């Protein structure tokens, strides 16, 4: 499939290979033409996702004093509380 | 008195301080490159990267040749092979050029101690980027700035910058000699691909060359090009320079003052805007941003990146990494990613979206590893700060709406020449459903030969559902961020 890299092999020598997310996929040929992403719903995942958010919470990013003024001019929502411009719409903007 | 110069991404002769330097009453120069399998970055590389270097290692190899010298390549770690070198060589100067790249930095104080306990003098030069990242850190205060915006007003006030260094010609050497032997070759020579592993039987010759050579030939043609102006071609263009700033074929300082000079000309001032030096300002923010953080190419515990709940679907990743998505657009891209080893910057934006915040909800480390191994001029700090803007995580640039993966190519071009370029099963489509294939009646596809879902993959995604999706799963993630940063 031509997407192959040079691992470190023993001392010796290098080791052509596929990559470990390859090796680790199913990739043959029915899912490469076949397989869609399944239908999920909404509610279901945001509250999977928000069980996770609470244990990611305190390893958010801080800002200081200094990169809070940095980032005043470039993404007001930083000090203004709300959604970002370009993440507060209904979905892909060409689409709708 | 012997001297060896150490290349890693330098590769040329022009503007190489650290060359120039260490031969300085050197009596003996000996030039090396030792073979890294990771690519300075967190993957290892397929064909093409690999074929970029080796190019470069033989135009070194021919350029150093005229003058009457050769290019030593070693296979090791460095750390066993300088201890060998340096007895076996008598060596008592040892140059580079400065990496600011976190590993790279742990590796050259390694090496510096084996030399330093050596009685080997260890020369740095800085010339890898315009400016010394340290200092801009400094006019910072002390922590590197989050916003390319802010990294600009910072460079605007800073020290006009020093010429090139003088290129090493025979002048230069002036009588140092490098010793050859027998055997020199099949001891010390470039390896081959094949002698490297890979399979090269089909096998074209590379859209972009290594090598010094080529990359000044390209800044020449470049120049003439802007020269005269003062999209189709999401294909690679005879004039691309990006390759070359990666590996140091051209040296970003030249390619600095080249521009400055045809500015002045061309313009009134010497006052050029920041926008003149956007290629080179960009890479060197990225440089600068992850000197000190170990953990820039990682979510987690990566402190200027936002933590967010990725989906984990190596099928799906596999799907988008060998372009085989359903969606023409996108399977393009990817798959003129893999056949050459650059996309257009704005191709790289839309498979970032689509990958990552878009559609599949995968996490942009996958992302940034494929191009990693497909893509020329990927950079570690460049490649993992790009992925993380593209991706919403981190805050370098203002936020963008997510591009669409059948619009964006609608906008860029209606007859759909790149996506029959790259993929041929989809050519006989018409511009109709050259995008979304999906929707050609059930005998437009018995005319074009290609089955949806035969010929040609079904789309992995209801795109306009999973962006919906996700959209709502990014607000939820930014609305929590502004609960706890109260
Ligand atoms: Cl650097
Ligand atoms: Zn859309």
């Amino acid at each position: 499939a031509g997407l192959e890299v040079l691992f470190q092999g023993p001392d010796s020598m290098y080791v052509l290979q596929d990559p470990i997310w390859l090796l680790m996929a199913n990739t043959d040929d029915s899912i490469m033409m076949t397989y869609q992403l399944p239908s999920r719903d909404l509610q279901a995942v945001l509250k999977e996702d928000q069980e996770k958010l609470k244990l990611l919470q305190r390893s958010q990013p801080r800002f200081t004093e200094g990169q809070r003024r940095e980032l005043r001019e470039v993404h007001p929502w930083v000090h203004t509380g709300g959604l970002p411009t370009a993440i507060d719409v209904t979905g892909c903007v060409y689409c709708e | 008195v012997n001297a060896v110069h150490w290349f890693r991404k330098g590769l040329r002769l022009h503007d190489n301080p650290a060359l120039k330097e260490c031969i300085q009453g050197a009596d003996t120069i000996r030039c090396v490159y030792i073979l890294d399998p990771w690519f300075a970055g967190s993957s290892n590389v397929g064909i093409n990267r690999w074929r970029f270097l080796l190019q470069c290692l033989e135009d070194l190899d021919a350029n150093l040749r005229k003058l009457n010298s050769r290019l030593f390549v070693i296979r090791g770690q460095p750390a066993d092979v300088f201890p060998r070198l340096f007895k076996e060589w008598n060596i008592t100067k040892l140059s580079i050029e400065y990496d600011s790249e976190p590993f790279g930095k742990e590796r050259d104080a390694a090496i510096k101690k084996l030399a330093t306990e050596a009685g080997v003098e260890v020369i740095v030069r800085i010339s890898h980027t315009l400016y010394d990242l340290d200092k801009i850190i400094e006019l910072n205060g002390g922590q590197p700035p989050l916003t390319y915006k802010r990294f600009q007003t910072l460079v605007s006030k800073m020290e006009p910058l020093e010429m090139p260094a003088d290129t090493i010609t025979s002048d230069v050497i002036g009588k140092c000699m490098t010793p050859l032997s027998d055997d020199h070759d099949e001891k010390y020579g470039v390896p081959s691909l094949e002698e490297l592993g890979f399979d090269t039987d089909g096998l074209s010759s590379a859209v972009w060359p290594g090598g010094e050579t080529e990359a000044l030939t390209r800044l020449e043609r470049h120049l003439e090009r802007k020269a005269w102006v003062a999209a189709n071609s999401l294909l690679a263009s005879p004039t691309g320079l990006s390759p070359y700033l990666r590996f140091g074929c051209l040296s970003c300082r030249l390619f600095y003052f080249k521009l400055t000079d045809l500015y002045k000309k061309v313009k009134k001032n010497s006052s050029p805007p920041l926008s003149l030096y956007g290629q080179l300002l960009w890479r060197e923010f990225f440089y600068t941003a992850a000197t000190n953080n170990p953990r820039f190419d990682k979510m987690e515990g990566n402190p200027i990146c936002v933590q967010i709940p990725w989906d984990k679907n190596p099928e799906a990743l596999a799907k988008w990494a060998e372009g085989r998505t359903g969606f023409p657009w996108i399977d393009a891209i990817m798959t003129q990613l893999r056949q050459e080893g650059w996309i257009h910057h704005l191709a790289r934006h839309a498979v970032a979206c689509f990958l990552t915040r878009g559609d599949l909800w995968i996490s942009w480390e996958e992302g940034m590893k494929v191009f990693e191994e497909l893509l020329l001029d990927a950079d570690w700090s460049i490649n993992a700060g790009s992925w993380m803007w593209l991706s919403c995580s981190s805050f370098f640039q203002q936020f963008f709406h997510c591009y669409c993966p059948v619009g964006f190519g609608r906008r860029t071009d209606p007859n759909g020449d790149y996506i029959r370029r790259y993929l041929p099963v989809l050519r006989g489509f018409p511009a109709k459903y050259i995008y979304d294939p999906w929707n050609a009646p059930e005998g437009i596809q018995k005319v074009a030969k290609c089955l949806i879902g035969v010929n040609y993959p079904k789309p992995m995604v209801n795109h306009a559902e999973a962006s919906r999706l996700n959209i709502e799963r990014m607000k939820q993630i930014y609305q929590q961020l502004s609960r706890y940063r109260g």
